[PDB]
């Protein structure tokens, strides 16, 4: 079986914002690394572009 | 019923990429005429005719013919495969000299297409998906060939034989197996979709040009 | 007395397709002797706006089955160009069971279709016309090609068409055995060398169509009456039929009638009048009639009690919980297994589905299995309501109207012949103990 010796291997906390998590980590004395939130960028979707007269976006199959 | 045909190709000595296929020079001129019917930069629109032309030269479509069409039209072979497996008129297995197609849809069924089908089966000694041992006839069932008024009807090699009785189709098969050319059309003594009762309309002589023209034109 | 209240008894002088039966020469000389290609130059010189106005006044609705107003639909191409060519596509697929009207137009009156292509393309500012015909119509397509060659040699189409200074080409493309390719976007995809799978709308074809260009898809019968409409005027066409149901119509009467036939008749003619006058009546008398499918396989059937007074127009048949469709009247007498005929239609739709979208691809096959069991009576009565719900799930949730056309006949059968289904199930449960 898989054995461990650190008691915090299953500790995961949930926070509403990054600032709340940072404050909680700071008051508990834990050194922290913060990674910024990644949001997918908005994209331009056009169904008609599938059938373009002169562009490469024309599809060869459906 | 569920289609007994398969939509995956497995290479066979009778059907593989090394199977010899090539268009004849006359067919290459025909392909040139076909391709010139579409705008520049849209060559793939010629996939359906050119593929069909290959069948008209070969009788059926071995995978080498599909690859040849794809090479000629600069089209990926998978697109040609999609076209060949989507449309039912393409023969991906060899068929007999005379491909008999019997419409069994409801308007033709109401006019006893079953009798025609059983007459064909008995006259040829095969079933609705088989080929005769002499490779002269193949029989299948098709959907609504578009002559429901002339039901029941049968298509043989892009010819229509309509207003059929079992004796009519047996005579047609007898004429076909003797090498003759049976005349397409109805067999009831009626030329076309007209009423058999005596032409209930269009009895008067057709009017001339400009008879109903409005003013100012 | 204006505002005709009885419709029918159409005269030969008012009929449009005068060579319906091919008793006269279908070549160019015979068509010209019958009134075709007469003053086409003056029609083209009147301008697109005048032609579109004539079509709008005519009240012509789409003869392909949906009945969309033709003038409004053709007006969508009256926009200025944006650098792309413009195209007219003529729909000659004719896949609907019980419908053979287009075939007769192509084989016996091809010059009417060609002149209609020219006039409609001028109205829509279209450079050329592509005629898509089903591949089974090989001889019809060859006759059409011969007529097109005759028009090219006579200068009627091509460069400087009819001397009007407008260049127009007519191309014939043949399909290969696919009923779905009669759907306009599936037809456009088929022309471009792809599988005949319909496109989602929007964009509509007038924005993005064949080769990505502005395109109008129009039924052959719709195209072939436009030159006559322009010549005789919109008003003449308008007088026939009820209001908003104008003009004449080609009817194909098949099934259990004495003389199955294709005829031309006024729009709002009663169904009984049509059947008893032109088709010779129902086999075994009118009292032998069991059911009628009035507008091709996609329209729901109506029992005898409804067929006695119903009129053959869009609005009346809509009120009768059915449709005018292609005006293909399939008659079934009392000797018909009504469940088996509808099961055969469902099997047709199962074999014609393109398979692109989930509701059609799965539910049409599911309904086919359920109907095959219903024919034997293997099921339970509760499943009937289940089947109804399945149809409702399929209807309105599919990319194209093939799902509608598969759901509607089942709904008609359940609406009018539920006792037959329950009675068959009772027999099956009895005999199998
Ligand atoms: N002639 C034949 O052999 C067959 C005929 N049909 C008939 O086709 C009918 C349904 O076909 P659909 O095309 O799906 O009906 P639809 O109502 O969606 O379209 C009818 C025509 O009007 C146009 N249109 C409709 N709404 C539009 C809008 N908001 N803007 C611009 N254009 C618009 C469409 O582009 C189309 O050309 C069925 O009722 C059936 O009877 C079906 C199969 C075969
Ligand atoms: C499954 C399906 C098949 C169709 N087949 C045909 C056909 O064979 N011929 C036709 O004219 N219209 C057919 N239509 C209707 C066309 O999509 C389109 O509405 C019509 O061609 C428009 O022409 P119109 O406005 O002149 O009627 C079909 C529609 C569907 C959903
Ligand atoms: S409804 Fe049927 S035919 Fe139409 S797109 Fe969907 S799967 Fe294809
Ligand atoms: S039902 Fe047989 S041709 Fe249409």
């Amino acid at each position: 079986w898989s054995s461990t010796a650190d008691p915090l291997s299953n500790l995961v906390l949930t926070f509403s914002t990054k600032e709340d998590a940072v404050a909680f980590a700071e008051k508990n004395g834990w050194s922290f690394d913060v990674e910024e939130r990644k949001v997918p960028k908005p994209k331009s979707k056009s169904y008609g572009a599938n059938f373009s007269w002169n562009k490469r976006t024309r599809v060869s199959t459906k | 019923g569920a289609g007994g045909a398969l939509f995956v190709h497995r290479d066979t000595p009778e059907n593989n990429p090394d199977t010899p296929f090539d268009f004849t020079p006359e067919n290459y001129k025909r392909i040139e005429a076909i391709v010139k019917n579409y705008p520049e930069g849209h060559k793939a629109a010629a996939v359906l005719p050119v593929l069909d032309l290959a069948q008209r030269q070969n009788g059926w479509l071995p995978i080498s013919a599909m690859n040849k069409v794809a090479e000629i039209l600069q089209v990926p072979p998978m697109r040609v495969y999609e076209v060949a497996t989507f449309y039912t008129m393409y023969n991906r297995k060899p068929v007999g000299k005379y491909h008999i197609q019997v419409c069994t849809t409801t308007p033709c069924m109401l006019r006893n297409s079953d009798s025609i089908l059983e007459a064909i089966q008995k006259k040829l000694g095969i079933k609705v998906g088989e080929t005769t041992p002499d490779k002269l006839f193949t029989l299948i069932e098709v959907e609504c060939l578009g002559a429901c008024v002339n039901a029941p009807m049968v298509q043989i090699n892009d010819n229509y034989y309509e207003d059929l009785t079992p004796k009519d189709i047996e005579e047609i098969i007898d004429e076909l197996k003797a090498g003759k050319i049976p005349k397409p059309g109805p067999r009831s003594g009626r030329f076309s979709c007209e009423p058999a009762g005596g032409l209930t309309s269009l009895t008067e002589p057709p009017k001339g040009p400009g008879f109903g023209v409005q003013a100012g034109l | 007395a204006p505002k005709k209240t009885s419709f029918g008894s159409l005269k030969d002088e008012d009929r449009i397709f005068t060579n319906l039966y091919g008793r006269h020469d279908w070549r160019l000389k015979g068509a010209q002797s019958r009134g075709d290609w007469y003053k086409t130059k003056e029609i083209l010189l009147k301008g697109p706006d005048w032609i579109l106005g004539e079509v709008k006044t005519s009240g012509l609705r789409g003869r392909g089955g949906a009945g969309f107003p033709t003038g409004l639909k053709w007006s969508f191409m009256n926009k200025p160009s944006d650098g792309r060519p413009k195209y007219l596509v003529v729909n000659a697929d004719e896949g609907e069971p019980g419908t053979c009207k287009d075939r007769e137009i192509i084989r016996h009156d091809p010059h009417k279709l060609v002149e209609g292509c020219l006039v409609g393309g001028r109205a829509m500012g279209a450079r050329a016309a592509y005629i898509y015909i089903r591949g089974e119509f090989y001889n019809e397509a060859s006759n059409l090609q011969v007529a097109i060659r005759e028009a090219y040699e006579a200068g009627l189409i091509g460069k400087n068409a009819c001397g009007s200074g407008y260049d127009f080409d007519v191309f014939v493309v043949r399909g290969a055995g696919a009923y779905i390719c009669g759907e306009e976007t599936a037809l456009i995809e088929s022309i471009e060398g792809k599988q005949g799978k319909p496109r989602l709308k929007p964009p509509f074809p007038a924005d993005v169509g064949v080769f990505g260009c502005p395109t109008t898809v129009a039924n052959v019968e719709t195209v072939a009456v436009s030159p006559t409409i322009c010549r005789r005027g919109g008003a003449w066409f308008a007088s026939f039929g009820r209001e908003r149901n104008s003009g004449t119509k080609l009817f194909n009467i098949s099934g259990h009638v004495n003389h199955p036939c294709t005829v031309e008749e006024e729009m709002s003619v009663p169904l009984k009048e049509l059947i008893e006058k032109h088709a010779g009546g129902v086999i075994g008398g009118w009292d032998n009639l069991l059911a009628v499918i009035p507008g091709g396989s996609s329209t729901p059937l109506i029992p005898k009690s409804v067929c006695e007074t119903v009129l053959m127009d869009f609005d009346a048949l809509v009120q009768a919980q059915t449709g005018l469709g292609t005006a293909a009247v399939i008659v079934m007498d009392r000797s018909t297994d009504i469940v088996k005929a509808i099961a055969r239609l469902i099997e047709f739709y199962k074999h014609e589905s393109c398979g692109q979208c989930t509701p059609c691809r799965e539910g049409v096959d599911w309904m086919n299995k359920v109907m095959a069991r219903f024919v034997k009576g293997d099921a339970r009565p509760a499943e009937i309501d289940s089947l109804w719900e399945i149809s409702k799930q399929i209807e309105g949730h599919t990319i194209c109207a093939l799902g509608d056309g598969a759901a509607w006949p089942v709904q008609g059968l359940i609406r009018h012949f539920r006792p037959e289904l329950e009675e068959r199930m009772q027999q099956f449960a009895l005999q199998h103990q």
